[PDB]
């Protein structure tokens, strides 16, 4: 119950070894560590 | 105006070819579209291949049997049909138009360069149309 | 997918007719551009354009043709019609690929 | 009459704090700092 | 016969002076300095 909203998946885009091609890289982050701007975060 | 190849009759099973020509080379920046007009059933959009040569979109419903080519040197649009079923017995029109190549999501770099951009383009209009070529398939 | 109403029309010459193309999606890219255009096909003739982006007519079409709308509701209000304006009408949406026509509105003089 | 054409109101594009977006930003530049390539200067 | 494929004529899209437009630019590279993915090499 204490982790309701305490972790975020926060998948986002990046550039691969080639600066032209794209790569959709997913990660993990803590709620205290991102800010809202589904719902986008930075 | 535009010019299209003359009316054609084909036995079902083989392929057919249609040529759309511009007068000289006055229509090169405009993009190319192909449309079909089944009588009493409205009009369908065959596809398009853009003008810079970076797009080749053809509707999946006709993807297997229809090919669209553009010869730069002669400035000629080529439409190739393979199945030539009863449903293809209709009038095919070559159209010259313009699009809007908007820039959607783009990943700038830290120094300010452009890593990549989807820059999906939107169809704007089809100003110039061919006289229409009738293709008749009879068994 | 796209539709428009009424399916068929019959208006006395000299009056004004209005046909509405109902879409199924936003049809707006940013806020103002409305990637929907009107195309008219005369009997036994190649279709002719009347108005692109549902806002502005092209060069070579008179003032009679006028289309306006937003979001998903777009109407063309053809005013002061004559015998040269009888034919079928279609609406192209370029917002989403693949781009499709309509089912056609056949206008007749009443 | 002295400062006619010696100040340029230039608007352009910049990378914002994030990177997936860019912003339109206007500024004032002295004529001695810009060179032609409204008109496109650099 | 000793340079069969040793030298590669590679062109890319390096940015021009100003960081907004791309320019097609060609160069030569030694085969030990490129890796395949005409074809695509990095
Ligand atoms: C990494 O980069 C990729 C780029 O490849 C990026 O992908 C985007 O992802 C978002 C979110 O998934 C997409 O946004 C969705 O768009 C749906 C419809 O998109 C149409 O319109 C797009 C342009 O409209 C956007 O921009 C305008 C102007 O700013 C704005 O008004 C709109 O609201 C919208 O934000 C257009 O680019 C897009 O084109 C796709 O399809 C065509 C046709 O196949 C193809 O040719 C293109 O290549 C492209 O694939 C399409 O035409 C929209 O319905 C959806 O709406 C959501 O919310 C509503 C309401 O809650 C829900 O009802 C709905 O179900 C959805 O959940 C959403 O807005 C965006 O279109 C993607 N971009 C592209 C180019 O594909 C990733 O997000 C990046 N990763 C990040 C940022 O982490
Ligand atoms: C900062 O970043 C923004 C990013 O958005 C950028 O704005 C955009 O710039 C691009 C680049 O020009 C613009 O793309 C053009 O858009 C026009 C339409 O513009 C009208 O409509 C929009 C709304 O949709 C209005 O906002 C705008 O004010 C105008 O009223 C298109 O018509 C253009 O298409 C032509 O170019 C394409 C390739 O780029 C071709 O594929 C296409 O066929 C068109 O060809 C044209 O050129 C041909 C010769 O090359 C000619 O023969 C044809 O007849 C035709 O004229 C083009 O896509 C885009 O609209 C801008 N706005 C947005 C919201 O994206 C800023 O410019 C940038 N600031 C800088 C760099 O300082
Ligand atoms: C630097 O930037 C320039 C432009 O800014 C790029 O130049 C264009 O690059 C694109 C690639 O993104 C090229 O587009 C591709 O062209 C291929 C050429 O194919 C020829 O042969 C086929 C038959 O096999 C013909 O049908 C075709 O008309 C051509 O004559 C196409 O085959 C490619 O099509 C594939 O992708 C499209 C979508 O992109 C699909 O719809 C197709 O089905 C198919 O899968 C593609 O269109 C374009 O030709 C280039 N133009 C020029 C003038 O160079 C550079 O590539 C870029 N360089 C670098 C290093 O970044």
């Amino acid at each position: 119950d204490d982790m309701r909203g305490e972790l975020k998946n926060c998948s986002f885009n990046m550039t691969t070894e080639l600066r032209d091609k794209k790569q959709k890289v997913y990660s993990l982050f803590y709620r205290l560590d991102v800010v809202q701007i589904n719902k986008e975060y930075r | 105006q535009l010019v299209q190849s003359g009316p054609e009759v084909r036995k079902p099973g083989t392929s057919v070819k249609v040529s759309c020509k511009a007068p000289g080379n006055t229509l090169k920046t405009y993009d190319l579209h192909w449309v079909r007009s089944v009588p009493g059933q409205g009009l369908q959009w065959m596809g398009w291949i853009s003008h810079e040569g970076d797009k080749k979109v053809i509707v999946e419903r006709f993807k297997a049997k229809v090919t669209i080519d553009w010869d730069r040197s002669t400035n000629t649009a080529y439409l190739q049909l393979s199945g030539l079923t009863s449903g293809d017995t209709a009038v095919y029109y070559c159209a010259k138009g313009s699009k809007h190549r908007l820039r959607d999501y783009a990943l700038y770099d830290d120094d300010g360069a452009l890593n990549w951009a989807v820059d999906v383009d939107y169809l704007s209009n089809l100003e110039f149309w061919g006289q229409g070529t009738a293709v008749t398939v009879s068994s | 997918v796209l539709t428009q109403s009424p399916h068929s029309l019959s208006v006395t010459p000299g009056e004004s007719a209005s046909i509405s193309c109902k879409s199924s999606h936003s049809l707006i890219h940013g806020d103002r551009n409305n990637y929907l255009a009107w195309y008219v096909q005369k009997p036994g003739r190649s279709p002719q354009l009347l108005i692109y982006l549902a806002s502005s007519r092209a060069s070579g079409v008179p003032d009679r043709f006028s289309g306006s709308g937003s979001d998903k509701d777009f109407t063309l209000k053809i005013s002061r019609v004559e015998t040269e304006d009888v034919g079928t009408y279609y609406c192209m949406q370029g917002r989403e690929s693949p781009w499709t026509f309509g089912q056609g509105t056949k206008v007749d003089i009443k």
